[PDB]
């Protein structure tokens, strides 16, 4: 039962040199296998980065910058992916892989690489009231869109006439956008009568130490 | 360029057989390289299913799947296929087809079996017992207005993923933000796509979201009007 171990997450500052390890289980030896490396950015499929067996046997790959390279650590029984001069676009998930004669293609769990220098960014919040169409179907969905924030962690709460709402809220996890910032959405699902029965509804997004609250009012 | 493209049903019921095909263009199927199937559960990592060699048609599968998996080929059509029987929710994933490098690159290397050099874009397969459901598309009408105005479409209560949204038949890309869907306790998905435009544009330009939900064979074009 051979398995590849990768650290689930790694953080490093820009310009640093980092070592991503793919440790083989005790039963197999890293000298005997060519370690392959794959990189995956959000919203796209993985791409072959490189493979390293030894200085004699290795391959770099079309378009892969020389700062990426492969290596091994026989004492730790590990394959290594090395990145020098870390850039912000190097943020990705990194997967290692070997071929085992009896276990076939083995993937590591993947390392999620974070670069630490990025500045804080406040969320921009847009709140939509329900459509007249949906209202005519006796329902009302409030849509709260939250974009361009970093760090990715936010808290979303809803209010009715300034008082806390206790149900009907679904909030997506933060995803990363094309500008390396984070985005999320939160929905308050009501009936048309519940929508009519308050003078204001509000979506309150808490990011870092502060909150930005948007408000809509029926009719 | 040797371009790959996965196809197949986006939704398969439990215990049934998942069936996908990879169409290959720009290059021949036959050759000393492996054609492979790899899958990735949403947010989950990479998992190798199996491969078929280009010139020998021999197969190799993941040992924990050998009883369930069949990888076959169609030389007349230049495409290979994947069949995974008795599926469960554990088989929900994006499925990729891949092609190894040419023999010239592997000089004494072991076949490049685990070398996945070109990838398809991947198709999501949801294994679920719930029925397909098309979306209800509601306008998100812009709002006193600021210098920029946001308008959008709410794509409400569909199953399964995914849904794509364009704006004005693709003529409009700048300022478009389509958000990842929420999944409700009801089992149904909802998402929103907004475009942010200058105030001036509201009196001159029409705005139509184009919603594509392939699993229900539904497309909706909804004009986001101002009221």
């Amino acid at each position: 039962q051979p398995v590849l171990t990768q650290p689930t997450s790694l953080s490093a500052s820009p310009g640093a040199s980092v070592r991503l390890s793919c440790t083989l289980s005790s039963g197999i030896n890293v000298g005997s296998y060519s370690i392959f490396w794959y990189q995956q950015k959000p919203g796209s499929p993985p791409r072959y980065l490189l493979f390293y067996f030894s200085d004699s046997s290795k391959h770099q790959g079309s378009g892969v910058p020389s700062r990426f390279s492969g290596s091994k650590d026989t004492s730790a029984n590990a394959g290594l992916l090395l990145i020098s001069g870390l850039q912000s676009e190097d943020e990705a998930d990194y997967y290692c892989a070997i071929w085992h004669s009896s276990a076939s293609v083995l993937f590591g769990g993947g390392t999620r690489l974070t670069v630490l220098g990025q500045p804080k960014a406040a969320p921009s919040v847009t709140l939509f009231p329900p459509s007249s169409e949906e209202l005519q179907a006796n329902k009302a969905t409030l849509v709260c869109l939250i974009s361009d924030f970093y760090p990715g962690a936010v808290e979303v709460a809803w209010k009715a006439d300034g008082s806390a709402v206790n149900a009907g809220v679904e909030t997506t996890k933060p995803s990363k956008q094309s500008n390396n910032k984070y985005a999320a959405s939160s929905y308050l699902s009501l009936t048309s009568d519940q929508w009519k029965s308050h003078k204001s509804y509000s979506c309150q997004v808490t990011h870092e130490g502060s909150t930005v609250e948007k408000t809509v009012a029926p009719a | 360029q040797v371009q790959l493209q996965e196809s197949g049903p986006g939704l398969v019921k439990p215990s049934e057989t998942l069936s996908l095909t990879c169409d290959v263009s720009g290059g021949s199927f036959s050759g000393d390289f492996y054609w492979s199937w790899i899958r990735q559960p949403p947010g989950k990592g990479l998992d190798w299913i199996g491969n078929i060699h280009g010139s020998s048609a021999g197969t190799k599968y993941k040992p924990s799947l050998k009883s369930r998996v069949t990888i076959s080929k169609d030389t007349s059509k230049n495409q290979f296929s994947l069949k995974l029987s008795s599926v469960t929710a554990a088989d929900t994933a994006v499925y990729y087809c891949t092609r190894g490098p040419l023999s010239r690159i592997v000089a004494g290397f072991g076949r490049g079996i685990n070398w996945f050099d070109v990838w398809g874009p991947g198709v999501l397969v949801t294994v679920s017992s719930a029925s397909t459901k098309g979306p209800s598309v509601f306008p998100l009408a812009p709002s006193t207005s600021e210098s920029t105005a946001a308008l959008g479409c709410l794509v409400k209560d569909y199953f399964p993923e995914p849904v794509t949204v364009s704006w004005n038949s693709g003529s409009l890309t700048s300022g478009v933000h389509t958000f990842p869907a929420v999944l409700q306790s009801s089992g149904l998905y909802s998402l929103s796509s907004v475009v942010t435009v200058p105030s001036s544009s509201l009196g001159t330009q029409t705005y139509v979201c184009n919603v594509n939900h392939k699993p229900s064979n539904t497309k909706v074009d909804k004009r986001v009007e101002i009221k």
